[PDB]
């Protein structure tokens, strides 16, 4: 069965600019079979291109399709701000497979992440169990990361994280971590840390606790 | 106006059963197909299954990931598309849609058949939402994220609303007066089958000893409502 590919992950433009999205299919398919969808946050997918370079009814003649074998294009001739968005290319030659996605969104200058750390609270201790959160605010572009540290040892596998999606204003992003400990181990242990790393950061930064002062 | 109604989904346990309906209006499927697709939380589009029209006899075909445990029917009585979701997975949670093509031929008058200007567009439903998991209802803890002057980077503070189940919670602050430098993040889904979301405010780290910042949480399922003051520690 055919896989899709797609590059990038995420195309970082700004509105006005030519965008060219890139799908590999991974068996050779005839061009009837490729199609194109657009998808925004909380609605249903809508087709822009079907059979590589069609357009569907009521699309913008900004939106063309071209390629054919295994390497299919999107394009944009110019990008106006609703086309910010994720895009998927999908194909119906061997049974009906979408591609990963490619995720559109808008350039800016470089922006590093603003950090900081919150202890357990005095309540959650109460409660019976321990969470240290790390706060990486307003960054651009989107690779941030952060890892945690308990007595200088990198932790794995107990934190989780999420991220908000780009601002409508200052185009940034942030990301919130939480390392879930037990209570016994939170009270077993002294220093903890969060170790953020981003393109904008002269060198990466650590904000840190001790338990207890 | 074309148009495509999904209904049936909800929330099942591990093992349990659905039965999803995709009703079409505007048309029926005689002469068209139906799409299942579906779209896990955070991720890409999944197709499920199609369905052919009543003129190619209605053929159905199942994705590898389902196959023997999703079941594509018609009702034609009722212009309705079922999928009978059996053995459900907790990775089958998902936004469920249904979809099809429309086609319409404008015939060139003077001409045949051959001649005419073919039009296509796409029709979705809104989707229905399938949550499996072997949790049971919870409502959240409201802990909060306190602030200092001592911690800027201006100051930052937030409640943790943990361990929670089902979705949605809300998060609002200060009655919803205070949306500034509010950036409250996607839940999570902890090892534990309970959710837990952030909600985190920058703000001057100089008036902390003058400003209020209370963080409104409701979780609807078990009728939890809390106000949380964050206070400087």
């Amino acid at each position: 069965e055919i896989v899709l590919t797609q590059s990038p992950g995420t195309l970082s433009l700004s509105p006005g600019e030519r965008a060219t999205l890139s799908c590999r299919a991974s068996q050779s398919v005839s061009n009837n079979y490729l199609a194109w969808y657009q998808q925004k946050p909380g609605q249903a997918p809508r087709l822009l291109i079907y059979g590589a370079s069609s357009r569907a009814t009521g699309i913008p003649d900004r939106f063309s399709g071209s390629g054919s074998g295994t390497d299919f294009t999107l394009t944009i001739s110019r990008l106006e701000p609703e086309d910010f968005a994720v895009y998927y290319c999908q194909q119906s030659a061997r049974s009906f497979t979408f591609g990963p996605g490619t995720k559109v969104d808008i350039k800016r200058t470089v922006a590093a992440p603003s950090v900081f750390i919150f202890p357990p609270s005095d309540e959650q201790l109460k409660s019976g169990t321990a969470s240290v959160v790390c706060l990486l605010n307003n960054f651009y572009p989107r690779e941030a990361k952060v890892q945690w540290k308990v007595d200088n040892a990198l932790q794995s596998g107990n934190s989780q994280e999420s991220v908000t999606e780009q601002d409508s204003k200052d185009s940034t992003y942030s990301l919130s971590s939480t390392l879930t400990l037990s209570k016994a181990d939170y009270e077993k242990h002294k220093v903890y840390a969060c170790e953020v790393t981003h393109q904008g950061l002269s060198s990466p930064v650590t904000k840190s606790f001790n338990r207890g002062e | 106006e074309v148009q495509l109604v999904e209904s049936g989904g909800g929330l099942v346990k591990p093992g349990g059963s659905l039965r999803l309906s995709c009703a079409a209006s505007g048309f029926t499927f005689t002469n068209a197909w139906l799409d299942w697709v579906r779209q896990a939380p955070g991720k890409g589009l999944e197709w499920v299954g199609r369905i052919k029209s009543k003129t190619d006899g209605g053929t159905t075909d199942h994705a590898a990931p389902v196959k023997g445990r999703f079941t594509i029917s018609r009702d034609d009585s009722k212009n309705t598309v079922y999928l009978q979701m059996n053995s459900l997975k907790i990775e089958d949670t998902a936004v469920y849609y249904c979809t099809t093509g429309v086609e319409t031929y404008d015939f060139w008058s003077g001409y045949d058949d051959h001649y005419y200007d073919y039009y296509f567009k796409d029709v979705w439903g809104k989707g229905t939402t399938v949550t499996v998991s072997s949790a049971s209802t919870k409502g959240p803890s409201v802990f909060p994220l306190a602030p200092s002057s001592k911690s800027t980077s201006t100051a930052a503070l937030g409640c943790l609303v943990k361990d929670y189940f089902p979705e949605p919670v809300t998060v609002s602050w200060n009655s919803g007066a205070l949306t500034s430098g509010v950036h409250t993040f996607p839940a999570v889904l902890q090892s534990s089958g309970l959710y837990s979301l952030s909600s985190v405010v920058t703000v001057p780290s100089s008036s902390l000893g003058t400003q209020t910042y209370i963080c409104n949480v409701n979780h609807k399922p078990s009728n939890t409502k809390v106000d949380k003051r964050v206070e400087p520690k």
